[PDB]
């Protein structure tokens, strides 16, 4: 099953890679002159990496439980 | 009698320490007398602590705690006779408490919340470790998991550090119970 | 009943720590060098006997192997020189009379006046032995070795009582007056000795002429012990304070006489190292004061103690120093305040409770130092990757890890506790968390496991 | 079972072998001069090493919790 | 009253061993006093053992272990009146050991673990020993087989001795209370 | 059962029988002069006899443990 | 089952006497000029003998645990 | 089921004697004054002939377990 170890392991790394794409994204929408609004926007704007990261540390461990299942 | 201080009580201490005070006693003859140190805000609402007796010479040394209040009055009480009390200026520690958790040294992630939600919190918290330890050691797992789970809250902010000793205080007692129940007939 | 003081103490304890180890024979002693390994000399234990002998009950362990190791290491009543090991690249041992043996008399006959009945027997056993070799032939012996022996022999008359000795010494006075920096040493010691037993003008013009006659520290050492004899301060601080330059002292445990600081080997030569015990105990009990013992002086250079004297009340230091610098002077002592005095400066110092240590910069020229206990308006003073809440995360999760593991391997409840006080040991054991909450956890689970133990 | 104990033991390894690129990827995101992530994201990423390590030491635990039963 | 050493204390002893004093009191009457034996390393920091009443006489003898550190204050305490302590510079033991497993004469397998792996192998092994104990004897068996895991964990380079006698200390209570309970009413 | 003690009598006798023999090739690839293993190994070898006369120990045991049941 | 027993029997003896070879290789890719590399390389050759005889020596116990089955 | 047995030892020496080759190759691969495998690439090619011993040591485990079973 070293097949999925690989792909577990490869989303994580991918992750980590494209997640400054994210905060490229989330800041352009929330830096001066926001066109997203300031407010509860850019709460939830900057809430969305944070459990985006929760999502990319959780989900690697319930694939890992299934998988050995 | 008279009730003196051989210590200086220390003006301005830190919110939640204690301090020792070293209280000596006048015509007291040869026997232990009884004392009480009333704590509190204003000399109207005292709360008792630090009950014992003092040594023949007739001098006590005991422990006061501070409150966090700006003013507080520490009363000595000889229990019958003349007592004496002393005005303390503590410092005052804000409501809320902003807690760092350190991660790869620089790096640190640090969040305040409201006493209110933070209390809340540190309740479900405690709720859910105290089940998991009723379901998996018995009713010594509820003191154990306890005694953890609140140990992870004082971790985060959370739940304050003296209700630990609260239930350090009841696991005690059992403790006692089983040794006596181990020793006589 | 008495104690060890504090440089006896650190002396005996840094050779026991680094020059004890396994005889050819089977009794434990001490050898000669660090490096050789090999030679086991019984003078050398009899040096060390000599320097310990005042508080012999402390280390009655280590005393008994040496006295065993005499013990097997004499003959007749002569002791040996070398107990040595092969070198690779039944007994192993040169069977030539031991030099300094009347050494080995006179720590025979200090550890007996202290108790140790069978070192008293010992002394005067080789007492006799030796005394009989030397009637045979006269004064064909070594001459230090000699004045050791007379040494040896006032003190088994202090001692035992017996007249003979007395005749004797009388007689090997005249051998000493029919005859090296160390033989001189020696010599004079031996005439200081001879007229404190028997007050005779002769010994004392003997002595000051050895003392108007005056590397490889030991030799110092006896120089020391001699003046300290003789009671002239300028030669025995003089010789205490060239012992003093090359010595490594820590305050709790270590002090090692080194035998050389030019030479390469340093090391700890056992030869030395009681010599310079002996030599630090004599200065301090002789000249020293009842309460503030100078027994260790860190001199740089070439400077050196001149004169120590307790006048009155306070104790002054003249000593006399090259090129400024600084030294660095500890002494024993139980007081915990009092003022020093570097020529009139009012300087401060350390001092805990049992050891003070001034560090004072000296002129070039001579200097007093004044210290002065217990004294009145006092001036100077006393002063002198992850992380932890990471790693406490790591250890909650273990300990919930561990806990749930056991309970489900095993349904037992009391099982389950006693994984929790075994877990709370584990998360101790790699340090992940502090002592506190480890050792209230680990209570708690005590008390909880034989309360459920209790509850089946 | 052995298959089981055999499989944990190669994933655990696995584990031990590539965290230290993780970690290097995360210094590399979070630390130096460039500011890939901001103060929070930036510590939630310091934070990410440590719960790779604790999904490490809780999958098997929960592996054999459930297949003892 | 004034307090006394009757036999002197052997200086620089064995890291983990005892030795015996003979400790004598002064104006004592007639009548057995109380007595304590601080041991620590620095005065400030002391560990109170060896409780216990000299003999009419005035004289007790009692024993003295010897800490793993490089200075050792003994003081001997007549709780109440006067006290005295000296000072003790035992070998120091290095942390880590190294055991050597002999087979066959000549051949040994010797090996040294570092502290921590070597505690927390002794401790999983005092589980697996433990829990096979309650599994096969019971509560008894608890006790039996830590005591024997124990000493398997001696043989090895493993946990230290003296944990043997805490489980030494609770099994002997036990034992205690049948005997009464077969002794009573 | 009477079969499985005659057969575990036999093993054991066979084991006392050829246990020497182990026990002198593991002296001649160990004891002498020439080192045909490392001080490790050889302490091993040396070993090796002991875990022998364990394992006749512990088989039989094993197998009555799990027959009786 | 007394053909197993010499089974097992020659098994052990075969172990015992090869395993000079498996040393000999050992040491030849291990020692000075070494083309191994010195290092974790270094450990774990010479972990393969140690493991070789907890193989050697676990199997016949297994084998006869079984075959008495 | 004597044949395996003996074939584990010959896995085993046909595994001690093929690694030298691979190891030389992971050498020349990752030696050098400039090579192309960087740093990281560097640590995972010289961990692969650390996989492939612990294979190599795993693998006689693996073969008794199945014989057991």
């Amino acid at each position: 099953n070293v097949g999925l170890l690989i792909g577990l392991f490869i989303f994580i790394l991918v992750g980590i890679v494209l997640l400054p794409v994210i905060t490229s994204e989330v800041s352009s929408l929330t830096s001066g002159t926001s066109p997203a609004v300031t407010g509860t926007n850019a709460t939830l704007l900057n809430l969305v990496p944070l459990f985006y990261i929760l999502i990319l540390v959780i989900v690697p461990a319930v694939l890992a439980y299934k998988m050995y299942r | 009698g008279t009730i003196s201080l051989l210590s200086t009580p220390p003006v301005n201490p830190p919110a939640y320490s204690y301090f020792y005070i070293e209280f000596q006693f006048l015509p007291t003859n040869n026997t232990p007398q009884p004392y009480a140190i009333f704590v509190g805000p204003n000399p109207n609402n005292l709360t008792e602590v630090a009950e014992g007796y003092t040594l023949s010479n007739g001098t006590g040394y005991a422990r006061v705690p501070v409150i966090n209040a700006q003013t507080e009055y520490v009363d000595i009480v000889w229990v019958n006779q003349n007592y004496t009390m002393f005005e303390i200026f503590p410092q005052i520690q804000n409501a809320t408490t902003t807690v760092t958790l350190s991660a790869n040294n620089n790096q640190g992630f640090s969040f305040s919340l409201p006493t209110w939600v933070s209390w809340v919190i540190g309740a479900v918290l405690m709720l859910i470790f105290m089940g998991v330890g009723w379901k998996f050691m018995g009713p010594a797992g509820l003191a154990i998991f306890g005694i953890f789970g609140l140990f992870i809250a004082m971790f985060f902010g959370l739940l304050p550090s003296y209700l630990m000793y609260v239930i350090l205080f009841i696991v005690a007692i059992v403790g006692a119970r089983i040794l006596t129940k181990q020793l006589g007939g | 009943v008495s104690l060890p003081p504090l440089y006896v103490e650190d002396a005996v304890n840094a050779e026991i720590q680094q020059l004890w180890s396994k005889s050819p024979t089977g009794v434990y002693a001490f050898h000669e060098a660090p490096s050789v390994n090999n030679s086991f000399w019984p003078d050398d234990n009899a040096k060390f006997l000599e320097s310990i002998a005042p508080w012999w009950q402390s280390y009655s362990s280590y005393v008994n192997s040496t006295l065993q190791f005499l013990q097997q290491s004499d003959v007749n009543g002569l002791f040996i020189k070398r107990f040595e090991y092969p070198l690779n690249p039944w007994w192993e041992a040169v069977w030539g009379e031991n030099y300094y043996e009347g050494e080995i008399i006179y720590a025979l006959a200090l550890l007996g006046k202290y108790g140790n009945s069978q070192a008293l027997q010992m002394a005067q056993q080789a007492w006799l032995s030796y005394y009989n070799q030397l009637k045979a032939y006269n004064g064909a012996t070594y001459t230090s070795s000699l004045a050791r022996f007379i040494m040896a022999t006032i003190l088994l008359y202090n001692i035992t009582g017996n007249t003979q000795y007395s005749n004797a010494y009388t007689q090997l006075a005249n051998w000493l007056l029919q005859y090296f920096l160390d033989i001189s040493a020696m010599a004079g010691q031996a005439m200081m000795a001879l007229y404190a037993v028997t007050k005779n003008i002769t010994y004392l013009l003997d002595a000051q002429l050895v003392m108007n006659a005056i590397y490889y520290t030991y030799k110092s050492e006896l120089v020391s012990e001699f003046g300290d004899a003789i009671g002239n301060n300028t030669l025995a601080s003089l010789a205490i304070s060239r012992v003093w330059q090359r010595t490594s002292y820590t305050y709790p445990t270590s002090y090692i006489y080194y035998v050389a600081r030019y030479g390469s080997g340093l090391q700890m030569n056992s030869e030395t190292q009681p010599w310079g015990d002996v030599a630090t105990q004599f200065y301090v009990n002789t000249w020293s004061p009842s309460n503030l013992d100078l027994f260790w002086a860190s001199l740089p250079n070439n400077n050196y103690i001149t004169n120590q004297t307790w006048n009155g009340t306070a104790l002054f230091i003249h000593l006399y120093a090259y090129q400024q610098s600084q030294v660095q002077l500890i002494f024993l002592t139980t007081t915990v305040n009092f003022n020093v005095l570097v020529n009139g400066n009012y300087t401060n110092y350390e001092a805990n409770h049992q050891i003070m240590q001034i560090a004072p910069t000296l002129e070039p020229g001579p200097n007093t130092i004044i210290i002065i206990p217990n004294p009145k308006n006092q001036v100077s003073q006393n002063t002198n990757t992850l992380t932890q809440n990471e790693l406490m995360l790591l250890g909650f999760v273990i300990y919930f890890v561990i806990i749930m593991v056991t309970y489900g391997v095993s349904r037992n409840k009391t099982i389950t506790v006693l994984s929790s006080i075994v877990a709370v040991a584990i998360v101790y054991a790699l340090a992940l968390w502090p002592t506190y909450m480890a050792f209230i956890l680990g209570a708690v689970g005590f008390f909880m496991l034989f309360y459920s133990i209790s509850r089946r």
